[PDB]
């Protein structure tokens, strides 16, 4: 018999027994999160360790198959996930020491404590408190001290750990036929199947700068606006030739500039749109919010929600000793089980996050008919992009008024539109250069271009140049800024958000054309458009069974990743930046430093 | 706790003829080598149990299916409905089907 038939039989044996175990593990995890009790902890442990102890031998038998003659691009693709060595390439000692290192690194990062000189006994952590102090305060010196303490009592001891972790991961990747860990991370954006839609690992690297180059003028104008606002802010700190330091970004790493939105208000007198008080006046609970959002999704064209979601899934306010961690999540337990995990309240952010999670759940049903190993998106960004598209499109004033919240006579003018556009830009595009520089730094440090001594200086100089962030206090080699990061201390990819922003902008823009809407892109509404919903479901149904290059062919007409939705969205804001500061010059100089 | 008392045939040498009932439970050979009744490589059990759960979605919950087959061969027919009857009238010119 041919090898393909044997592989098909092996997959048929594997998937049926694997789906039940995965469902059991997911149900145990959901029970543990729904009921915070001691017994649920070992219940989850004993229902989750068996999944790994089964998948290990399932992947063990998928090596004797000669995976060089299987065809149809699906059976081989399905077996490739089974043909994954994982971390067994190295010996037991190296693997166990890496596991212990990761565990202790996570514990140290989660146990970051900094004590003020006045009270060396009571420290402060990254939980609200120290983080709250350095986010919504006014004093410059205390913010600088907090930043120095965070970078000095956390990142100092992680330097040797990261130094050995990088080389160990590179060695394991080399044992896994991957010369670099960056190549291992980019392997998600790699397809070698149908002719004309194939992609290479190195293509993503060049595409990153080829899509980042054209957004540079917008970032430079936004930086000039921020510097002008800082001129309106504290004097004798920021120079009009240089750029602002790290701790004035408003965040511990400067990912988001939402905390600086108050300091950079465009006009001030115009307030943002908010009907939370109107929501309360109409007696809006979580049930009403969810029902209205589901009606909006139905008007979009998404399939009707099945029964059991309202019952099995937890919605709001567990209340008493029956505790439950309710970090907003969308759970796909398998076997036709989809749930939400929430603590919803009367606020705009809760509305948008509920829309986000239920869109994630809808996408989960979208690829439900696909096999177990193909019940995911084409790449890591599509899932989050589809989740956030509905939240982005449901915040328009037209949608707020259409659901009986805004007044029927409400009229929007240019000032509030500019305010909303600036607020959205300060949160969306304010992290793209940071993501780009972080990803490039991680990629080259995994490749090995920069030596051990040239580790911090390169990172800081590229932050000064590309991003425009200078040193508030100098650090030569004894700290590690990337070490004090969630995605670096936990081995999480960060290019996912970079791809996700462009993907969601592309999909929203394409729906805007195929939704019969005219006007500014920020006011575009995808509601009451069955054709747009069907077009979206055309790609959502594809799931992981199709390449991401083929996935980027139904929503938009271009397979390659284009960035023109980002510029098309902020056109009025870009013109406002053009004609507002006619005296100041954009850009920054890297020679200037706050300390020297 | 999961109902695993119901099983179904998963691997067979070929299809099944109409109105045929097979209960064979023997190891399945997916290659050109004997298994000797051992679930080794290319050796799978033809029967797989079901994992019915009350929390499973619609379409995975256990369903009961019964087919009724009607035949009419040379022997006289004997299964059919009650052939309901009307009431009785008298002393009037009518027509009857006694």
């Amino acid at each position: 018999s041919t090898i393909e038939e044997q592989a098909k039989t092996f997959l048929d044996k594997f998937n049926h027994e694997a789906e039940d175990l995965f469902y059991q593990s997911s149900l145990a995890s959901w029970n543990y999160n729904t009921n915070i009790t001691e017994e649920n902890v070992q219940n989850m442990n004993n229902a989750g360790d068996k999944w790994s102890a089964f998948l290990k031998e399932q992947s063990t038998l998928a090596q004797m198959y000669p995976l060089q003659e299987i065809q149809n691009l699906t059976v081989k693709l399905q077996l490739q996930a089974l043909q994954q060595n994982g971390s067994s390439v190295l010996s037991e000692d190296k693997s166990k020491r890496l596991n212990t290192i990761l565990n202790t690194m996570s514990t140290i990062y989660s146990t970051g404590k900094v004590c003020n000189p006045d009270n060396p006994q009571e420290c402060l952590l990254l939980e609200p408190g120290l983080n709250e102090i350095m986010a919504n305060s006014l004093d410059y010196n205390e913010r600088l001290w907090a930043w120095e303490s965070w970078r000095s009592e956390v990142g100092k001891q992680l330097r040797p750990l990261y130094e050995e972790y990088v080389v160990l991961k590179n060695e394991m990747a080399r044992a896994n036929h991957y010369e670099d860990y960056g190549d291992y991370w980019r392997g998600d954006y790699e397809v070698n199947g149908v002719d004309g839609y194939d992609y290479s690992r190195g293509q993503l690297i060049e595409d990153v700068e080829h899509t980042f180059e054209e957004i540079k003028p917008l970032y430079e104008h936004l930086h000039a606006y921020v510097r002008a606002k800082l001129m309106n802010a504290y004097p004798s700190y920021i120079s009009p030739i240089g750029c602002l330091p790290a701790h004035l970004l408003g965040d511990m790493w400067g990912r988001f500039w939402t905390n600086l939105y108050s300091l950079t208000v465009p006009f001030g007198q115009k307030p943002n749109i908010d009907v939370t008080d109107a929501m309360v006046d109409q007696a809006w609970d979580a049930q009403r919010i969810f029902k209205e959002a589901e009606k909006f999704f139905v008007s979009v064209g998404l399939p009707n929600m099945t029964q059991g979601f309202w019952e099995n899934s937890m919605l709001t306010d567990p209340g008493n000793v029956q505790k439950a961690v309710c970090h907003p999540t969308a759970w796909d337990l398998g076997k036709g089980d989809f749930r939400i995990l929430m603590c919803t309240k009367v606020t705009m952010d809760d509305f948008l996050t509920a829309h986000h999670e239920m869109g994630h759940i809808q996408y989960d049903m979208a690829y439900a008919a696909q096999p177990f190993l193909l019940r995911n998106g084409a790449n890591e960004g599509f899932h989050e992009a589809v989740g956030e598209i509905m939240s982005l499109s449901a915040a328009t004033p037209k949608h707020l008024k259409s659901i009986g919240l805004l007044s029927p006579d409400f009229q929007e003018d240019n000032e509030t539109e500019i305010n909303f556009l600036l607020k959205q830009a300060l949160t969306i595009v304010g992290t793209l250069p940071f993501t780009y520089m972080l990803e490039k730094w991680r990629w080259m440090v995994f490749k090995g271009e920069i030596p051990k001594d040239q580790w911090m200086k390169k990172w800081w100089e590229m932050k000064r140049e590309i991003v425009g962030v200078v040193e508030p206090v100098p650090h030569d080699e004894t700290y590690c800024d990337p070490a004090s990061l969630f995605h670096v201390s936990n081995d999480y990819s960060f290019i996912r958000y970079y791809t996700r922003t462009l993907y969601q902008f592309q999909f929203q823009e394409a729906l805007c054309q195929a939704a019969k809407h005219e006007g500014p892109l920020h006011k575009c509404d995808i509601s009451n458009s069955t054709e747009a919903g069907q077009k979206l479901f055309n790609m959502l149904r594809l799931g992981k069974s199709e390449p991401w290059t083929l996935a980027l062919e139904n929503v938009v007409g271009a397979k390659n990743m284009n960035v023109r939705p980002l510029l098309n969205y902020f056109e009025p804001l870009f013109t406002w930046l053009k004609d507002q500061n006619k005296n100041s010059f954009v850009g920054w100089s890297t020679d200037w430093s706050p300390y020297a | 706790g999961g109902n695993y008392n119901y099983r179904y045939r998963l691997f067979r040498k070929s299809n099944l003829k109409p109105f045929e009932r097979d209960i064979s439970t023997e190891i399945y050979q997916a290659g050109s080598t004997p298994c000797n009744g051992v679930q080794g490589f290319n050796c799978y059990f033809p029967l797989q149990s079901y994992g019915f759960q009350p929390t499973n979605g619609v379409g995975y919950q256990p369903y009961r299916v019964v087919v009724l087959s009607f035949e009419l061969l040379h022997a006289p027919a004997t299964v059919c409905g009650p052939k309901k009857s009307t009431n009785l009238v008298k002393n009037k010119c009518v027509n009857f089907n006694f």
